[PDB]
């Protein structure tokens, strides 16, 4: 029966380890990724969150009949 | 914020063209044709400036 219909405990064992570092390493990487987001949101240097603005190119740059601007 | 820095009244007098505007209209062109380098002088400084104060003399 057990060279049949089975395979040995190395290969249960060694499986179980992979799937541990898959699940460990994606539980770190949702911790950062919240925190990440909290830092982003709050400072607003980063990629994420850039609420638009005026762009400077619309600015006309020519005397104005007046010279005070 | 600060002071604003303003002229005295000494260096604001002048000796003012004290002829209607009709008489002025009469002139503008030869006005305008003779008197131009003074004139373009002080317009640049008024459009670089932006400043009244920076264009008295
Ligand atoms: C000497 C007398 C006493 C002997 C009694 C022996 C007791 C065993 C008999 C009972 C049958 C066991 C139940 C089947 C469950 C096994 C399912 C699974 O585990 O087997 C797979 C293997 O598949 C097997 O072929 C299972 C087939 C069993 C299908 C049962 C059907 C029997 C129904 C009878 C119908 C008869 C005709 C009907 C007429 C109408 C494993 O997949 P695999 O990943 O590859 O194997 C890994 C191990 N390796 C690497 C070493 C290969």
């Amino acid at each position: 029966i057990a060279r049949t219909f089975y395979d040995g405990p190395e290969k249960n064992y060694e499986k179980t380890m992979a799937i541990l570092q898959i699940e460990a390493e994606k539980a770190e990487l949702r911790l950062k990724e919240l925190e990440v987001r909290r830092l982003m949101r709050a400072r607003g240097d980063g990629p994420w969150y850039q609420y638009p603005t005026i762009d400077k190119a619309l600015i006309d740059h020519s005397p104005k009949t007046t010279p005070d601007n | 914020p600060g002071i604003v820095e303003l002229p005295t009244l000494e260096d604001l007098k002048v000796q003012e063209v004290k002829v209607s505007s009709s008489v002025l209209k009469a002139a503008a062109h030869h006005y305008g044709a003779q008197c131009d380098k003074p004139n373009k002088e002080f317009m640049l400084c008024r459009w670089e400036e932006k400043d009244p104060r920076r264009c008295l003399e």
